[PDB]
């Protein structure tokens, strides 16, 4: 299992997208869902570690030195949005919710 | 949601019809028109997005009519041209989200070419208990509103869909089954109103 | 593109439960959508993506289903719950409808009252006239109306009008109508309505002579 | 399998991290080592996942709302020094070498 | 060129103190960890300390713990052993070495003599020769501390030296032997001459080793 | 604490020769092993560190193997420069501890010694000392027995022996055995006699003189 937090390790904090606020009305529904995302500390463990962990925010903070505090689980949302052909679909795309936050 | 703007109009002819959004940010919900002709329907006539820059249409009314919205306006149009019979319907106005959830009570368009006429009404003379009632003859378009002794008498009362004649003008009947002993005495009135033709006819209905 | 609705009609009483079915043309994936109508009214929706609830909407009614067979479901009817029932595809347009279910509420066997009313005399001068025929407060909705012209059949010169189920007492009326000419007319003496109806246990004729 | 590249997707950057510039004198071999680091984006790219994802650096430039470029193979380094009890240890540290870079 | 010179090695009595240096040159000493290894005369190799290259961390074994400190002076470039309470047990040559997974690099050593025993002078006696090929040589007998140097002729004679390893005799003072073979008939003609030099004692012994 | 046994203690081979020298620890020490080279009155030179890492400048012919308690430094093929006293070293826990060493020796046709026996010097005598040496010059194997024999009475513990280092020319040793007496039992005998036991001779020789 993961961990779920709002308002310190590799927790879940939710996060509502907002298609309208956005501006992309080609998806007709659903204007809102709650998707989440992944946020904290992924090892301690020992220690020598943190040189090598330090300098990577340094070179490039998008890198990872070790394990990345990622989604483990992801639920699908049915989607109903207009194609480039002036047509209507109904979809099930993948991945759009975050369900679990581990470490890699 | 409130729809407005349908009536009568010659086939090849143009109308725009307008829907009325409140009581919701109309501005963020995508928006649908769907008709309904007489029997029975439903059909979609076409979708917009929450923002107007998107739009799909069904290949009977695609390029004929157009779908816009004015969202500081809260109104939602349907531009119709090149107008033809079978686009003869009931058109209701609907927030559009996976299905139309929310439709607005809609508007009767009516496509032909046969002018405005306002009705004849002529008496179904009574003969336990008695019927009697009025013949509303001959009109178009739809609709007409018949009441009984101005609205007093509405129990027993029957007003049958009209029926669209040969002629291609409408006809119905509105009866009441009355008590024998009341006629002689008791004044039935029928009270007929024709808006789509400025006409009120009050049929007075005896033996 | 194409959307197969169950028994187009169907009678039953508080309580029952109802399997209402729809079928498609292609594979649909779970985008079906339950919608009721009632006379007059614009149709709210029930259910949508297969088997979600709208709010509001009650928990006596479900969908379920998914690719072509998709079924929507009254496990207890209630007597706001008859009405026309329509299911729909959500999945790729043109988006199409079903054709249809009207639920009824069955009541017992109930008889019409047979009225004929001869054309008025301020029509005639016109010179139409316009032989009218009621079938009043009647169950089921299943009625023959005959018009018979000095004992001549009458074809293609009758239109028929049935009022939706009343409210009060669930039952249905009739109102035929025969249209001749002014010549037509005065050139016959017998003009009757023949009935024929469940509740009748023989054919009920109501008919006038022209002029007596 | 990995990219590996110097000087825009899941790739390789490589990074020596010095014990003496750092400040760890405690630490006597190795003074200097190749360490690396794991940058770059990863796909579904670009539509209908987008919003969730450009959210997310909005929120917090930390989160993951997807796959992340994290370490994918990671080798250990044999290492002397000196611990508080002023003895000196030589210790197998684990995951403390990149060796190849993916999307999780 | 790496360097790595000790020096401050000798003799010290029981009990007494003495400071080891060694001088760093060629390579960033203020990166480098160091290390002092001794090595017992007949005996093989001992660690005596280990210190970071900032000088924070130091380690050592129980035998010379709480008595040897290591410590450096980066800007200096040296590296110190003060070697305090010290035993005859500690008597050996000390080296100093760069600190890495092993001691990569080690300078030559210092002696470091720990006894009761007085600084004494050797007493050189010859050996004299007895036809084919005749020995010859010197005995440096009796002198303490070590290192004593033998040449022969003042360096001119060197082929066929044998300059033996001292033994510590029972006294607590060394002895050693220098011996050198040359033919028969350079007797009487050659006159050879043993040149002992003591360091320890500032005692330069010329003798002549005749028949 | 964790201690590391040599094997061998020594071995006699020739160039080219395959050579390997183990190692093994009193408990597991992973790949914590380092391997040096010393030679006589030099310091030592690292050869391989943790292990099977070949340090700086080391000949590839060297070469380091093992994990745990088991360790095999491996010359594959014996140079001139190679013979040396090797020792094996654990870096993996304070206090860090050596092997016990392998002397790798040049191995030679066999050699019996050069015997001769001097007398105590007359300027010795005057101290109240007899210094007797004999000496064993160039032989080979370094294994000789010298026995002391005065008046013919086997003497034993007024003996000092000294062996010098393999000679760089000839592969061959050296011997001085010192039998030390006091003026008055040196004087109190008349036969003084060094008789020596090694493999080039067929027969003990025996080198005396008559005080």
């Amino acid at each position: 299992f993961g961990l779920d937090c709002d308002e310190s390790r590799c927790c879940r904090y939710p996060l509502t997208v907002d298609f309208e606020a956005f501006g992309w009305d080609w998806i007709i529904a659903p204007k809102r869902y709650k998707a989440n995302y992944c946020s904290g500390e992924c090892e301690f463990v020992f220690l020598q570690k943190y040189p090598h962990t330090h300098l990577v925010h340094q070179a490039n903070p998008r890198g990872s030195a070790g394990p990345c505090c990622t989604p483990t689980k992801m639920s699908p949302i049915n989607m109903l949005y207009f194609n480039g052909k002036e047509q209507i679909i109904y979809g099930k795309i993948p991945a759009m919710v975050v369900d679990r936050c581990g470490c890699s | 949601l409130l729809e407005s703007g349908g009536g009568l109009v010659q086939p090849g002819g143009s109308l725009r019809l307008s829907c009325a959004a409140s009581g919701f940010t109309f501005s963020s919900y995508a928006m649908s028109w769907v008709r309904q002709a007489p029997g029975k329907g439903l059909e979609w006539v076409s979708t917009i997005s929450s923002g107007g820059s998107y739009t799909s249409y069904p290949d009977s009314v695609k390029g004929r009519f157009t779908i816009s919205r004015d969202n500081s306006k809260n109104t939602l149009y349907l531009q119709m041209n090149s107008l033809r019979a079978e686009d003869t319907a009931v058109y209701y106005c609907a927030k559009q989200d996976y299905a139309m959830n929310y439709w607005g009570q809609g508007t009767l368009v009516t496509v032909s070419s046969a002018s405005t006429k306002g009705p004849s009404v002529f008496p179904l003379a009574p003969s336990g208990t008695a019927a009697l009632g009025c013949l509303v003859k001959d009109y178009f378009p739809e609709p007409v509103t018949v009441s009984w002794n101005s609205g007093a008498l509405t129990s027993g009362v029957h007003t049958f869909p009209a029926v669209l004649q040969s002629s291609g003008l409408y006809s119905l009947s509105s009866v009441v089954t009355v008590p024998s002993s009341s006629l002689g005495t008791q004044t039935y009135i029928c009270n007929v109103n024709h808006k789509p033709s400025n006409t009120k006819v009050d049929k007075k209905v005896e033996p | 593109i194409q959307m197969t609705q169950s028994p187009s009609s169907l009678s039953a009483s508080v309580g029952d439960r109802v399997t209402i079915t729809c079928k498609a043309s292609q594979d649909v994936s779970t985008a079906v959508a339950w919608y009721q109508q009632k006379p007059g009214k614009a149709p709210k929706l029930l259910i949508y993506s297969a088997s979600y609830r709208y709010t509001g909407v009650p928990s006596r009614f479900s969908g379920s289903g998914s690719g072509t067979d998709f079924t929507l479901t009254i496990s207890s009817l209630n007597p706001e719950d008859f009405a026309t029932y329509y299911c729909q595809q959500h999945y790729s347009t043109p988006w199409t409808f079903g054709g249809g279910t009207k639920v009824e509420i069955k009541r017992t066997v109930a008889a019409p009252s047979v009225f004929i009313f001869p054309p008025s005399d301020e029509q005639l001068k016109s010179g139409t006239a316009s032989v009218v025929c009621l079938l009043n407060n009647f169950y089921p909705r299943e009625a023959k109306v005959q018009w018979k012209v000095d004992n001549a059949l009458q074809s293609g010169n009758s239109q028929e009008s049935v009022t939706e189920q009343d409210s009060k007492d669930s039952t249905y009326s009739l109102s035929s109508t025969l249209t001749l000419s002014k010549a037509d007319y005065e050139k016959h003496k017998v003009y009757a309505c023949e009935v024929t109806h469940q509740g009748l246990s023989s054919p009920v004729t109501k008919s006038f002579n022209r002029g007596e």
